[PDB]
RNA sequence: CGGCCAACUACGUGCCAGCAGCCGCGGUAAUACGUAGGGUCCGAGCGUUGUCCGGAAUUACUGGGCGUAAAGAGCUCGUAGGUGGUUUGUCGCGUUGUUCGUGAAAACUCACAGCUUAACUGUGGGCGUGCGGGCGAUACGGGCAGACUAGAGUACUGCAGGGGAGACUGGAAUUCCUGGUGUAGCGGUGGAAUGCGCAGAUAUCAGGAGGAACACCGGUGGCGAAGGCGGGUCUCUGGGCAGUAACUGACGCUGAGGAGCGAAAGCGUGGGGAGCGAACAGGAUUAGAUACCCUGGUAGUCCACGCCGUAAACGGUGGGUACUAGGUGUGGGUUUCCUUCCUUGGGAUCCGUGCCGUAGCUAACGCAUUAAGUACCCCGCCUGGGGAGUACGGCCGCAAGGCUAAAACUCAAAGGAAUUGACGGGGGCCCGCACAAGCGGCGGAGCAUGUGGAUUAAUUCGAUGCAACGCGAAGAACCUUAC
RNA sequence: AGCUCGUGUCGUGAGAUGUUGGGUUAAGUCCCGCAACGAGCGCAACCCUUGUCUCAUGUUGCCAGCACGUUAUGGUGGGGACUCGUGAGAGACUGCCGGGGUCAACUCGGAGGAAGGUGGGGAUGACGUCAAGUCAUCAUGCCCCUUAUGUCCAGGGCUUCACACAUGCUACAAUGGCCGGUACAAAGGGCUGCGAUGCCGUGAGGUGGAGCGAAUCCUUUCAAAGCCGGUCUCAGUUCGGAUCGGGGUCUGCAACUCGACCCCGUGAAGUCGGAGUCGCUAGUAAUCGCAGAUCAGCAACGCUGCGGUGAAUACGUUCCCG
């Protein structure tokens, strides 16, 4: 949903905000809602909406990735941008308007066809499974 | 001007009164042998930094409170200098007068201690840059202390200009009046002048 | 012994006395002045001064640029020179192909050796980077001895165009004149008055006269080499573009000096002269206007013949050639195919002209096949700012003037792009008794205190717009009280 | 209501982003997309007072309902049924609805409610600027006097005055001055001080002195404007009070410069005001009183606060200042 700017690249900043937000959930689930005053009551619960929204990743990843892989380049710059000022290899789809040194394993299709985008996703989700029951 | 004085604002709710007693008739000179014998334990009492000073006054005895970091020359192992205090205290005529020591849990989290030990460093040799980041640093050691700034002015150096320079770290609200906040100031020594230190503590904020 | 630049403190005078190679150092508390110590460098020498090279790639052949900092001449034609599109043939004059043959001595560089080592010199080499003739080579780099054509030109058919010159001609508008009608104003600016009217203005109708220029089409469009070029019509003519490729077969390019064209203004002669409009009069504003404003209007603006030859003459970028990703419009011409074969239909091709963008270049803005990209050929221009595009000299012009183009002295900077504030009589969106609608007030007079200014032996001192003034003074016969 | 920082990214470098643009808010308040992610000083909130109700709760304070007063009134025996005062708690949070809104912030209208969209006012001054003011609050480096520029009183002047500016008071007169009658406040001070009742003074005040370290006693039962009655018929005036002289009180060793207050005569000046200029959008403006305070008197019309009577308008940013 919303691609935070070098969050991975400044992974130090939002790691303290994954530990926020999870000693967020973990004091939700204890139960305590009467002990704060409604007007941050309210406010937390639209924080909670606003992080876990644009917050998805994170929260499983933890200890970096070794690669990263995006759909329509031309839009989503800033995170191949970020992922070879990184040196982490890149794996992405070229459209016809897409930068072919971008990416250091293109794979052609088209990000604007929701038949060949769901089939390319689900194609390299196969591979991801077979190779996590081969590990 | 740019700022009243913390304690004074926050006075009300926060913080406590360090001297409590009522007088109508001769509180005149109740207040006046106050700030005589403080004056006197101010000016006597150098070596030991006298982070607060207390008093309880009911018609004739009087309990004078002094918190310090270390109570080993405050008071000696065989009490000199409490003799020499309690000497002073007859000679102005405070009648019965009862002293007690306390020792502060965490020097560096007073505003008077670590105000007065920077004041020091600054006087002898030390110069304001490692000064204050051993002062910034040992008191951000602390867990229960968030926020910190000090502040110094006059001729830093010797130079002939006067220089007023201040380091922040944390959160110090002073439009807060919830917030807890730890005022303290000193004037330090000089061969060139004297230059003011002016230093904030927060330590965390009470509900109620 | 401030930073450049290895070496700091105290004492003495403070915009004085003084230092200094660049920045620059003293306006009572100087590591920069003078003296002390202390340390640094060097040393029988230590610094100052002057000349020469380097850094200075700051005269750039190796090794600079010309958009804005210094520079593309205004642009063409073109002489001398410099440079050439393929392959078909000798001599070897640009040239390397090896050898013998000079390179005086001395010096430099290598090794040896002697003065005890030191300068000094003792011996033998080596070095002695250029030039002479005899013998042996032919790939490039030239003339010469023969053929073809990918540059160029011509030839055949079409093409669009404000390209230029002369002549003829049209309408609208302004002004003026003549004749009606028609009444007291018309013109003017932020406001008014000089201006024309009651002798008949303005307005309006009819007619005529004369001069300039062509509104719409008319555009970030066309042409020209560049200045520039547009009412039609005729007359003559240049340049450019596409296809067939018939023919010429190294004719190509740029071009120092030289020559021709050239915005407006200016000059001579002789005509023209409606409108516009330097100069000059008045009226107006301002303390002041010899300007901005108003009313008038003489050169000029028009024509013919000559002249001067300068513009921010800008794309602030010389021309020519070859190569290097695209997208979106316009103009001109050839073709082919959905095919109605109407259609900016679709496709191919060349030329011209706008916009945005890669890689790349640039200090940045920015350019980006119509390069500032990567190169080749030639030409002009620049070496810190003033002086100065000026004096003298030379050339042209009848003159105004134009071209060629210095030196002394002075400054230690002047300049180009870009970041952020502040300001704005630049703009948009917002705030408040800021205005608007308001009551009550002060500024006219008595009061009772405070402040400047003048007298006295003192009239203590401090605060002088916002943010001082019934302020410290929220209490003067002694005190306060400091004179 | 803006001011910054950590990581990251672009350029090479000053730097830029974050802090931009759209909507919204009193505000960097919030939401949308973005090389931004976030954090700090800010801003709002937390504090005091003020607006309501409930509980707790009766004396020196009030009196619903009972008795004694008999001219002096809760004055007296009696009582929390209310204010009175001070504790705890509740109550404004767009709480709910309709419409616009990106279905998001937010806005207008509507019901309840005391308040409606920070209910009102305060304390609360981010980084910095004016080398802003203060060596006469205090403290202080340097220089200067040390037999003086130190100390003490041989008294005086800080207040002198041909004139200007600045802020106030009282007015310029009838919405008034004066005279008589007459009802409502808050808060606060008092030990070498407040000072009752009483007597004498026109009145400053004098004798005397109860009650008080203070909801009690004194600051009068805290009043003034406010209401009724009478005069003035618009005059330099019954407005207006200075100036000067004549007589006393008060603090004090001692009132000439150089005090205040009380009494008399004193009768000048001035008729809403020149350009320009100020403050005020709800108890506000405007007007009338009281009190903290320094003090022994006093230049006390001042500063500060406590009160009383109490308006008008906002069509909207084109112009002036920020
Ligand atoms: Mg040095
Ligand atoms: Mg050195
Ligand atoms: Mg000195
Ligand atoms: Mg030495
Ligand atoms: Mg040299
Ligand atoms: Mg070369
Ligand atoms: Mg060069
Ligand atoms: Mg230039
Ligand atoms: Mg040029
Ligand atoms: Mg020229
Ligand atoms: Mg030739
Ligand atoms: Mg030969
Ligand atoms: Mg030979
Ligand atoms: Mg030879
Ligand atoms: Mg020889
Ligand atoms: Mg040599
Ligand atoms: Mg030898
Ligand atoms: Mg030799
Ligand atoms: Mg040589
Ligand atoms: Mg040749
Ligand atoms: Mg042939
Ligand atoms: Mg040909
Ligand atoms: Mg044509
Ligand atoms: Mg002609
Ligand atoms: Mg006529
Ligand atoms: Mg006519
Ligand atoms: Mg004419
Ligand atoms: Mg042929
Ligand atoms: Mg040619
Ligand atoms: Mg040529
Ligand atoms: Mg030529
Ligand atoms: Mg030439
Ligand atoms: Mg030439
Ligand atoms: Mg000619
Ligand atoms: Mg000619
Ligand atoms: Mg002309
Ligand atoms: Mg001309
Ligand atoms: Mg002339
Ligand atoms: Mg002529
Ligand atoms: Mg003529
Ligand atoms: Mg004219
Ligand atoms: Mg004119
Ligand atoms: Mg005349
Ligand atoms: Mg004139
Ligand atoms: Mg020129
Ligand atoms: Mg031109
Ligand atoms: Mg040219
Ligand atoms: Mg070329
Ligand atoms: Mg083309
Ligand atoms: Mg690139
Ligand atoms: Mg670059
Ligand atoms: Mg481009
Ligand atoms: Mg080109
Ligand atoms: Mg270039
Ligand atoms: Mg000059
Ligand atoms: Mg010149
Ligand atoms: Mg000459
Ligand atoms: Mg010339
Ligand atoms: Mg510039
Ligand atoms: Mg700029
Ligand atoms: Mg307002
Ligand atoms: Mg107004
Ligand atoms: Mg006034
Ligand atoms: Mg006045
Ligand atoms: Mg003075
Ligand atoms: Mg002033
Ligand atoms: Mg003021
Ligand atoms: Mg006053
Ligand atoms: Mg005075
Ligand atoms: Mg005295
Ligand atoms: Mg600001
Ligand atoms: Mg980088
Ligand atoms: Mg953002
Ligand atoms: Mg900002
Ligand atoms: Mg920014
Ligand atoms: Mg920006
Ligand atoms: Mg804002
Ligand atoms: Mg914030
Ligand atoms: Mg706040
Ligand atoms: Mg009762
Ligand atoms: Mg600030
Ligand atoms: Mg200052
Ligand atoms: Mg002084
Ligand atoms: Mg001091
Ligand atoms: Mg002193
Ligand atoms: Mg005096
Ligand atoms: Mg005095
Ligand atoms: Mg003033
Ligand atoms: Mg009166
Ligand atoms: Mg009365
Ligand atoms: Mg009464
Ligand atoms: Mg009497
Ligand atoms: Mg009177
Ligand atoms: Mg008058
Ligand atoms: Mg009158
Ligand atoms: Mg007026
Ligand atoms: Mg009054
Ligand atoms: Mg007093």
């Amino acid at each position: 949903q919303r691609w935070l700017g070098g969050m991975l690249t400044n992974f130090s900043t939002v790691h303290k905000r994954l530990q926020r937000l999870k000693e967020l959930e973990a004091m939700e689930q204890t139960g305590g809602f009467e002990g704060r005053t409604k007007k941050e009551i309210l406010m937390l619960t639209r924080e909670k909406n606003k992080l876990e929204r644009s917050l998805g990743g994170i929260r499983d990843m933890q200890k970096v990735p070794s690669a990263v892989w995006v759909v329509d380049t031309n839009k989503e710059h800033i995170a191949v941008g970020e992922a070879r000022k990184l040196g982490i290899p890149v794996i992405a789809i070229l459209d016809t308007n897409c930068d072919p040194d971008v990416v250091d394993y293109p794979i052609p299709g088209n990000d604007d066809a929701i038949r060949s985008a769901a089939l390319l996703t689900k194609v390299i989700a196969s591979a991801v499974a077979e190779g996590l029951q081969a590990r | 001007g740019q700022k009243i004085n913390p304690h004074g604002f926050r006075l009300g709710i926060t913080t406590e009164w360090k001297s409590r007693w009522y007088a109508d008739k001769q509180y005149k000179d109740y207040v006046k042998e106050d700030v005589a014998i403080r004056k006197l334990l101010a000016t006597g009492l150098e070596r030991a930094g006298i982070a607060d000073v207390e008093i309880e006054r009911t018609r004739d005895r009087v309990r004078v409170d002094i918190h310090t970091a270390r109570p080993g020359i405050v008071i000696g192992r065989r009490g000199t200098e409490a003799d020499r205090i309690r000497a002073d205290l007859e000679k102005l005529t405070g009648k019965q007068v009862q002293l007690n020591i306390l020792e502060v849990k965490n020097p560096e989290s007073q505003a008077q201690l670590v105000a007065q030990g920077v004041a020091e460093q600054l006087s002898n040799r030390v110069a304001f840059r490692r000064a204050m980041r051993k002062a910034i640093q040992s008191a951000m050691r602390q867990p229960n202390v968030k926020g910190i700034r000090v502040q110094c002015s006059g001729r830093l150096g010797g130079a002939e200009m006067s220089r007023s320079e201040f380091y922040r770290e944390g959160r110090v609200p002073l439009h807060t009046l919830r917030a807890d906040i730890d005022y303290g100031l000193y004037e330090a020594k000089t061969t060139f002048g004297r230059i003011g230190v002016k230093v904030w503590i927060y330590k965390g904020d009470i509900v109620g």
